[PDB]
DNA sequence: AATTGCTGACTCATAG
DNA sequence: CTATGAGTCAGCAATT
């Protein structure tokens, strides 16, 4: 936590008493526990693209099916019109 | 050696895992693209039966 | 350069 | 058994 939300430099502010391969170590260890987050990110990302999509699509599904009423409630009212007109023509 | 084969195995299946999961995305995206394509349409449905509606109305009442 | 962020693949544990 | 969740590293491209 400490070890990965530290910059740079204030983390060299703390290996002061350090060993080369032990830095590399405890950098090695900073490296891997920053990658363990991007990873949760990336996946996290993921799962909220697709709730979004999942979501988007429920919406489009109930826009289109109060649309698809609309149509046939229009078409029928100008059907009503055109025997009115066929009638005339008779 | 039991260790070895299970690990192959289980190689295949995360592969299989990701490509199938990459599949649902993709189907999903088209699917939501297919309904806009018919919302779309039905908006401009509705625009020419208003329209078609209007027409043949006003030709009855004037005549 | 070194460090960072991301994402594809491999692995282990375990869900299904 | 295989499918998945999640940690790890490989490797690229961006940043410092």
């Amino acid at each position: 936590d400490q070890l990965v939300s530290m910059s740079v430099r204030e983390l060299n502010r703390h290996l002061r008493g350090f060993t080369k391969d032990e830095v590399i170590r405890l950098k090695q260890k900073r490296r891997t526990l920053k990658n363990r987050g991007y990873a949760q990110s990336c996946r996290y990302k993921r799962v909220q693209q697709k709730h979004h999509l999942e979501n988007e699509k429920t919406q489009l599904i109930q826009q289109v099916e109060q649309l698809k009423q609309e149509v046939s409630r229009l078409a029928r009212e100008r059907d009503a019109y055109k025997v009115k007109s066929e009638k005339l023509a008779n | 050696e039991k260790r070895r084969i299970r690990r192959e195995r289980n190689k295949m299946a995360a592969a299989k895992c990701r490509n199938r999961r990459r599949e649902l995305t993709d189907t999903l995206q088209a699917e939501t693209d297919q309904l806009e394509d018919e919302k779309s349409a039905l908006q401009t449905e509705i625009a020419n039966l208003l329209k078609e509606k209007e027409k043949l109305e006003f030709i009855l009442a004037a005549h």
